[PDB]
RNA sequence: AUAGUCUCGUCAACGCUCGAGAGGCAGAGUCUCAAGGAGCCUCCGGGGGCUGUUGCCAUGAUAUAUAUGGAUGAGACAGAAGUGGCCCCGUUGACGAGACUUAGAUUAAGUAGG
RNA sequence: GGUGAAAUUCUUGGAUUUAUUGAAGACUAACUACUGCGAAAGCAUUUGCCAAGGACGUUUUC
């Protein structure tokens, strides 16, 4: 499946999420069993090709949610609920970023910005 | 209402994809029949698959279809009773159907490319952060992609974890893990088991 | 269509192109109506034919 | 059913539609119409589908319209050209009407298939020199029945089935549907006793004691119909003696069943009840005749002289 | 409460405090069979069966506390599947 | 045993419209096509006629496209989808499979016992 | 007016009541609820817009 690996590398060059890339590969190949191709296998194939993500997928999705609720607070400043949960998710992503810095997957030089 | 709108959009996208697929398929088999008539000899399925891959990479249109016909005119692509007669014609029709099935398999190989082309056409009709990958050192780890796909995800995780293959870690630990994992006896035992 | 007919004195068809014969009788169309198996209009036809006694066997 | 086929579908599709409407177990037809051709179609239902093979090769009569490409200089010569093409395939033909301003001619002909009508139109246009093609085609007679012999449409069949399903009236279905014996009018009739009807339905060769009446003009190896006194048809058979031989002899075989139309046990089983039959049974039981019934050594010579096996 | 319900009737007329319904289903209900709504709630009992064979109607006698004017056109009324009879049962025997 | 009848699946031969498709029929959705417009004249703002054997849409079908048809219709999506909605030539002979009989056709007032 | 009985106040200039108009702030009568939602605070007029969730299933570079 060298052509499949080339297509996976081309999709990874398009800035797609590894889970989204695996879902697209399963949809294109018609994989009835999800155990054959998984996100861990996609990450292993990307490491074999030499591509590793800059940020974790969960941290990226949390940052996207934080950006969305920040845009909502910019639209509506009178709301208390979105501000409170923004404080909560910033606490959560700060804890996860500290865990990632200790695990050294995320470089310790990079710091989360509010 | 949102569910109905999403279902309608999905149905429209599926119909557009089906129309693009059948247009590509019938033009491609017409070009293949024309090339078979011009050459006068049977064409291998591997050469047809290579030509289909080249056409998919070329992003073929009608002018690019003429260009593909010209490339087929080049030497590289050119080199690549009555009841019994009716049965032979039926066998030839079955061979043509097998060639069409090979063309459909090639289109399924480029189904990601076809979906990308359909999405580009939809974006052109509409006329309207990011995730980045850092560079890392490649390691094949002695296993091919087909060999990895022929093994379970649990066995691959047990053999080598994602944390053990951390890209932003020290190189000495990665070298030690590679040296401990590249044993020929362990690989032979895993292959035999 | 072109094939037209009138019913003869003995009950047999006589075919012609002409819309009106020499005697002045208006000719009929020799071709029957289109049919579909999914015809859901048997009830209306039977009712209207029963109002005027045009059902065979009535 | 004598049916007026519409000009969109084919004959087989119409037959399959009738099978769905009437909920038949089996439906057939003898003559096949092209999809564009309209006209007479004979539809056989269930047991009537046994007659379909006997209905093959029957005479067909068509009424056709030919369109001429150019106006004619001489009118009646057209009829002469029609007389040039009839006979030795179109057997007989007759030009009903012609309009030179409309360039259209309607004519009746006796033919075998609808394609020969198109060939006749092309040949008429070629022999005239102006050129012509088929405009419309209609079959006005297929087989024994014609278009005047109670022809109904598919709407009539659907409406009659709806009437019987919902109103429970049977007169409209009985009006549209004809007995299968309408297909057997031209055959020569032989009347069978009610005791022999079930034996003939079981495949036995009809003999002298089962015979009641025989039609004059029956020849050797001729197609016949075996009928009861109620007029229903038992079978289509091959006659084995002529009329004078039917009148003359006292023992013999008169018919052999080609195709059995009647249901097997519609009549009770009354064979083996007779003087000669019970005499043979008694001598078989006693041992004068053997188990199969052939001549044995213990059989007296009087029975051998009086009785001869026909088989 | 019934285990399963089937689409029995469609609202046609509220006449005289009873519900007239076109019989959507192709089988004949029991007399005095309970009629339910799709949350399996009893609205009334079958009072009368009428109409031709092609178009069967039935009249539901509403239970107490239910008014006939409260319903609207296009409403559906449901019955337990045990309370049905084949149409060929009432037809004359061959 | 022999023979016949009914319901079937295969082979061979013989004819025909030469027979499973990018097929046809039936059905559902969307779109297009009906001299519904325009200009002249008129008779009493309305009505009639003409340009108008015109224009619009479909068809090269053994084919006059200066033609033939148009709602009692045609075409595109559709070389698609669907068929678990239907249809795709007959005759003769042989073989094989499930069966029913092996039939000479009675009775001018009954059946079963003592 | 209100009270157990009272009392303070308003006025024949019209108190109070009834009908209409204009302006201001507030709220969403019954259904209606210690079994719904929310971390709490608290939350039922119509119509849109925005962001985020609860329970369930498939799972996760976990």
């Amino acid at each position: 499946s060298e052509s499949v690996i080339e297509q996976i590398v081309k999709y990874a060059r398009k800035g797609l999420t590894p889970s989204q890339i695996g879902v697209l590969l399963r949809d294109a190949h018609g994989v009835t069993q999800a155990r054959v191709i998984t996100g861990n296998k996609i990450m292993r194939i990307l490491k074999s090709n030499g591509l590793a993500p800059e940020i974790p997928e969960d941290l990226y999705y949390l940052i996207k949610k934080a950006v969305s609720v920040r845009k909502h607070l910019e639209r509506n400043r009178k709301d208390k609920d979105a501000k409170f949960r923004l404080i909560l998710i910033e606490s959560r992503i700060h804890r996860l970023a500290r865990y990632y810095r200790t695990v050294a997957v995320l470089p310790p030089n990079w710091k989360y910005e509010s | 209402e949102k569910r109905k709108i999403k279902e309608q959009i999905k149905a429209e996208k599926e119909t557009a994809l089906q129309k693009k697929k059948t247009k590509k398929l019938n033009k491609l088999t017409d070009i293949l029949e024309q090339l078979t008539k011009e050459y006068g000899a049977e064409i291998n399925a591997d050469m047809v698959k290579k030509i289909t891959d080249t056409l998919l990479k070329n992003d073929f249109k009608e002018e690019e279809w003429d260009n593909v016909v010209a490339e087929l005119f080049n030497e590289e692509f050119y080199q690549q009773r009555k009841k019994s007669k009716k049965e032979e014609k039926l066998q030839k029709k079955k061979e043509k159907r097998k060639v069409n099935e090979l063309v459909e398999n090639a289109l399924e190989q480029n189904k990601l490319a076809l979906i990308e082309e359909v999405e580009k056409e939809e974006e052109e009709r509409k006329s309207r952060l990011k995730f980045r990958y850092r560079e890392v050192s490649p390691e094949s780890f002695g296993l091919t992609a087909r060999e990895i796909f022929a093994a379970d995800d649990t066995d691959l995780n047990e053999f080598i974890g994602l944390k053990k293959f951390a890209p932003y870690r020290s190189k000495e630990l990665r070298a030690k893990d590679k040296r401990k994992v590249m044993k020929a006896r362990r690989l032979r035992e895993w292959r035999k088991k | 269509m072109h094939l037209m007919y009138t019913l003869g004195p003995d009950g047999k068809r006589i075919y012609t192109l002409k819309k009106v014969t020499e005697s002045g009788e208006i000719t009929k169309s020799a071709h029957p109506a289109r049919f579909s198996p999914d015809d859901k209009y048997s009830r209306q036809r039977v009712t209207l034919k029963k109002r005027f006694g045009l059902v065979p066997g009535q | 059913i004598n049916l007026d086929k519409p000009s969109n579908p084919s004959s087989h599709e119409v037959v399959a539609w009738i099978k769905r409407i009437l909920r038949c177990e089996k439906t057939g037809h003898s003559g096949t119409l092209d999809p564009k051709v309209t006209g007479c179609l004979i539809v056989c239902i269930d047991r009537a589908t046994r007659l379909v093979k006997s209905q093959q090769g029957a005479g067909k009569e068509y009424v056709c319209i030919v369109r001429l490409h150019d106006a004619l200089k001489d009118e009646k010569d057209l009829g002469r050209s029609l007389e040039n093409l009839t006979g030795a395939t179109i057997y007989e033909s007759n030009l009903i009407e012609f309009d030179n301003k409309r360039n259209l001619g309607v004519f009746w002909a006796s033919c075998e298939a609808g394609t020969y009508m198109r060939t006749l139109c092309v040949h008429l246009g070629m022999l005239l020199g102006v050129g012509g093609h088929m405009q419309e085609l209609r079959r006005v007679r297929s087989g024994a029945l014609s278009e005047n012999d109670n022809m109904v449409t598919l709407h009539d069949v659907m409406d009659a089935q709806w009437v019987y399903d919902n109103t429970r009236d049977e007169s409209y279905l009985r009006s549209i549907i004809q007995p299968l014996e309408t297909l057997l009018v031209g055959y020569k009739r032989i009347v069978v006793k009610d005791s022999a009807v079930n034996a003939v339905c079981y495949g036995a060769k009809l003999m002298i004691p089962g015979l009641l009446r025989y039609e004059e003009g029956i020849e050797l190896y001729d197609e016949i119909v075996l009928i009861t006194t109620k007029g229903e048809a038992i079978a289509v058979a091959i006659a084995q003696m002529s009329t004078v031989d039917l009148a003359s002899c006292d023992h013999g075989v008169v018919a052999s069943v080609k195709r059995c139309i009647m249901e097997r046990d519609l009549y009770p089983r009354r064979w083996g009840l007779g003087p000669v039959a019970q005499k043979k049974k008694q001598m078989k039981a006693d041992g004068k005749l053997d188990k199969y019934g052939r001549v044995n050594e213990n059989t007296p010579e009087q029975w051998k002289k009086e009785y001869v096996p026909l088989d | 409460p019934p285990d399963t319900v089937l689409e029995m009737g469609a609202f046609l007329h509220p006449c005289e405090g009873d519900i007239v319904c076109r019989s959507i289903n192709t089988k004949i209900p029991y007399f005095n069979a309970p009629i339910y709504l799709e949350n399996k709630t009893q609205v009334g009992k079958v009072d009368e069966i009428l109409g031709p064979l092609n178009e069967v109607f039935f009249t539901i006698k509403c239970g107490d506390g239910v008014q006939a004017t409260s319903f609207k056109e296009g409403d559906k009324f449901y019955i337990a599947a045990d309370k049905l009879l084949p149409i060929e049962r009432f037809l004359p025997k061959p």
